[PDB]
């Protein structure tokens, strides 16, 4: 159901971007960056808003058949933006502890909604945090360029659908 | 019976609503429209009706332009009526002043769709008409500080059924007056007066 | 069931309206019986130790009389001085309690009359000339006029 | 195709009904309200005729949204064929047929079959120079497109009375310029 | 629950009046600043998914949904765009925002000739800045006797 993944630093800037299974393109690579910092501007004000004028968890399936921890975990972002729907395609955004964003855009839709695409999102956080982490070419909050990183997520693509 | 020709009540609604502004603007006569040949200033149709009883303008030479489009109207729908349906009731030369009850039994139902009237006459001399929520400016608003301020401003809305019920008449071949009023009902208001 | 004539008088001792059913389209002249009738019951506003008023929280139906053919009475409301009464032909005159009761609601009924025209902004200093012929045009409806509702 | 049915799904949806020919009469009348009034002046009518037309067809666009949920188009294409059958056939129960559709896709004409403006009409030869029945119609569509940010131009070019000829509208598209400055 | 409505045009301009329907938080103005940077929010992800479009047609915003409540609106193809901040209780209210223009608002507003299109005071502060323009005796009435069941 998830057909692009990004993932964002926490200056205000793309890090990753790949459109996995959507296979034709009009869009390059800095159109992408400009959706990257308007996303960072947006999550900038969109917890302010404080509509009310005044413990929450996630849970756990299994998703991407093992696991990395079976359990029902607490997440960071208790307030701010969490997911979109639009009429072509839905959104996703985690955020870390210390700040890196974490997107998902699905073409159809897929409460429980958020939970599956939270569920997958800590996995891909485990697997950058231990692929490209890891990883002496990588200097810091630059683009990845492990290959080894991309087909690890490629497979969890076709490990979600 | 037959039911062939159909057309929308709203587009007609919002013409029995825009007679009164382009009157104004009839007496008062930049968004360059037509540019091709000419141009045009602007057309303030939420200030058009704010200009006659929101400025207290000679209104009243402009009252009878409300009162003679009806007539017309007024005149040459009793033989399209017939035109409209064939009910056998549709003869118009057995009665006067004694099936303006029944023409405005069906006419005031093919513009304005209800019949809830109750009639009352004086000795059949003077026969008057009034209904609880009149249908075009039962659909209308207000500004909200009061009301008694809007209605002033509704007045001469309410000019234009002056013109229609007086053709009726005068296709029969008549000269006799004919007054409104504004009710209040207590249920869930205006008044029409005729000699 | 129908008054025989309408009389409004204010608190200065001037009569606002007589008013006198279908004079016009039907018989004329008792009129000038109608209004020294309601001046018999002008300066016959309290005489001879006849006491009409003993409850102040609402006027109610006071004293009938009856005089030459026709039974009057008033009702006093003492708020704003307002001082309207109404007779009724004694031809057509049944005088049971619930008649008694009717015709004192249908006091009130013209009482809400007056007291909806006197404070009609929709016209201003309508004090003179066609507030009479606008107020008469409210009266001649609420008794007559029945004829054709059905 | 859905966007032909729409109209009898919405014939059936709204149930609004009044005789063809009494809207006849209640258009004539006003057009010979302006008649007497002005000084059978036919040139000094169109323009405040249109006025009319302005003035209504801005607050008619929205309760044609309302009843019809469609999205902004923003070619010519789309829109000239919507307001062809659509947008007249929920009001005005015809189908206007878009002809001389042009190469460079900024300019077309409109046949109309019939227009329930002009059923039963005829003018006298006063009249029969200098003067377009329906410029209510041209207020309509160009004060109904002003509002969806395109300022197309129309003009209706002929009657059937005035040349007994066909009944057309040029219209040319121009600029699609969107609001702006939100930060102000 | 239900939190605030709102009413936003295409010249920038927010027309909601005294918070109410649960925007006082008290039957379950100082926000002139909010209306600003609700449509910053907006409008800024309106241009993300106009940028991302599929198959000849544009696309209209649902919901964003954030945390600790929801925002859904209905931009309109006349620019229109009335806005409703839910609490996640019910799912998306593209009918009821339906309901609210054909029949609340086009009835009650635009038909009403004493009432303008509300663009703008004669004047070219239509893009801020501006006094609203909505105070309607019936449709604030009629809008509060429809809301009242949600909250």
């Amino acid at each position: 159901a998830i057909e692009t993944i990004l993932v964002i630093n926490k200056s205000g800037g793309l890090i990753y971007q790949r459109n996995f299974t959507n296979d034709e393109q009009k869009l390059n690579s800095n159109e992408y960056l400009i959706l990257a910092s308007t996303l960072h501007g947006v999550f900038a004000i969109a917890s302010q808003l404080t509509p009310k004028a005044l413990n929450t968890i996630p849970y756990i399936p299994y998703v991407g058949m093992d696991d990395f921890f079976k359990e029902p975990f607490t997440n960071w972002n208790k307030s701010g933006l969490r997911q979109l729907c639009t009429d072509q395609f839905t959104m996703f955004i985690y955020q870390t502890l210390t700040g890196l964003k974490f997107v998902a855009i699905s073409s159809s839709v897929m409460n429980l909604a958020i939970q599956i695409a939270d569920n997958f999102l800590r996995k891909v956080y485990c697997l950058y945090s231990d692929y490209v982490m890891k990883d002496p070419s990588y200097s810091m909050e630059m683009p990845i360029r492990s290959n080894l990183f991309d087909e690890k997520v490629k497979k969890m693509v076709e490990n979600l659908q | 019976e037959n039911s062939l020709p159909k057309v929308s009540q709203s587009v007609y609604q919002m013409l029995l609503n825009e007679m009164v502004p382009l009157a104004m603007g009839i007496e008062r006569q930049r968004l360059k429209i037509e540019e091709h040949h000419t141009v045009d200033i602007i057309r303030s149709h939420n200030l058009i009706h704010e200009l006659y009883k929101a400025d207290e303008e000679e209104k009243e030479k402009v009252l009878a332009r409300l009162r003679n489009i009806g007539f017309q109207i007024g005149l040459k729908l009793s033989e399209l009526l017939i035109f409209s349906n064939n009910p056998n009731l549709k003869f118009k030369e057995m009665d006067l002043l004694l099936i303006m009850k029944f023409i405005c039994r069906d006419v005031w139902k093919q513009i304005f769709g209800k019949q809830i009237d109750n009639l009352k006459t004086n000795h059949r001399g003077t026969f008057y008409l009034l209904d609880y929520d009149y249908r075009p400016i039962q659909s209308f608003s207000l500004e909200e500080d009061a009301k008694n301020e809007e209605l002033k401003m509704i007045e001469p809305f309410l000019e234009i059924p002056v013109g229609i019920i007086r053709g009726v008449l005068s296709s029969l071949g008549y000269s006799s007056e004919e007054v409104i009023c504004l009710a209040s009902f207590i249920d869930r208001g205006v008044s029409f007066h005729v000699q | 069931l129908r008054p025989c004539f309408v009389s409004l008088i204010d608190e200065s001792d001037k009569p606002i309206l007589i008013y006198v059913p279908n004079e016009a389209e039907n018989e004329m002249n008792d009129v000038l019986k109608y209004n020294v009738l309601s001046n018999i019951s002008l300066d016959y506003f309290e005489s001879a130790l006849v006491e009409w008023h003993s409850l102040d929280s609402k006027p109610l139906l006071k004293s009938i009389f009856q005089l030459e053919g026709v039974s009057v009475f008033a009702m006093l409301i003492k708020q704003t001085g307002l001082k309207i009464v109404i007779g009724f032909e004694q031809k057509s005159l049944s005088g049971a309690d619930d008649e008694f009761e009717a015709i004192n609601q249908i006091f009130e009924t013209v009482r809400k009359i007056y007291i909806r025209v006197k404070c009609n902004p929709l016209l201003v200093s309508g004090d003179e000339k066609s507030i009479i012929k606008s107020l008469e045009r409210k009266f001649d409806e609420l008794f007559i006029s029945t004829e054709v509702e059905l | 195709r859905s966007l032909k049915a729409m109209g009898e799904e919405i014939w059936k949806n709204k149930t609004e009904k009044i005789n063809t020919e009494l809207f006849t009469l209640t258009y004539g009348s006003i057009v010979a309200q302006l008649c007497q009034d002005y000084e059978r002046d036919f040139n000094k009518v169109n323009d405040h005729l249109y006025s009319m037309g302005y003035n209504i067809g801005c607050r008619l666009i929205e309760d044609f949204l309302a009843r019809t949920a469609l999205p902004r188009c923003e070619n010519l294409v789309k829109t000239s064929e919507v307001l062809s059958k659509c947008a007249f056939k929920i009001f005005l129960n015809i189908t206007p047929n878009i002809t001389n559709w042009s190469h460079n896709k900024d300019t077309f004409s409109l046949i109309l079959d019939e227009n329930p403006l002009a059923d039963f009409v005829e003018l006298p030869m006063d009249a029969m120079k200098s003067l377009w029945y329906s410029n209510i119609l041209c207020g309509v569509l160009k004060g109904s497109l002003e509002m969806v940010q395109l300022d197309c131009d129309v003009w209706f070019v002929s009657d059937i009375l005035r040349g007994d000829s066909q009944t057309e509208i040029k219209v040319k598209l121009n600029r699609i310029l969107k609001d702006e400055i939100p930060i102000g | 629950g239900i939190y605030s409505f709102w009413i936003f045009d295409r010249h920038c301009n927010c027309i909601f009046d005294r918070e109410w329907t649960l925007a006082s938080n008290s039957a379950s103005k100082q926000n002139e600043e909010d209306a600003k940077l609700l449509y910053g929010m907006i409008f800024s992800l309106r241009s993300i998914t106009q940028k991302l479009s599929k198959g000849s047609v544009k696309n209209d915003i649902r919901s964003i949904s954030t945390g600790k409540y929801r925002v859904h609106t209905y931009c309109t193809a006349s620019g229109l765009w009335f806005v409703l901040l839910s609490d996640f209780k019910q799912q998306s209210y593209t009918q009821v925002l339906q309901y609210i223009y054909s029949h609340i608002y086009v009835k009650y507003v635009s038909n009403n000739l004493l009432s303008p299109y509300d663009f703008a005071e004669n004047e070219n502060e239509m893009r801020g800045q501006g006094t609203r323009k909505i105070t309607n005796r019936n449709f604030i009435s009629v809008l509060e006797s429809f809301l009242a069941p949600m909250v």
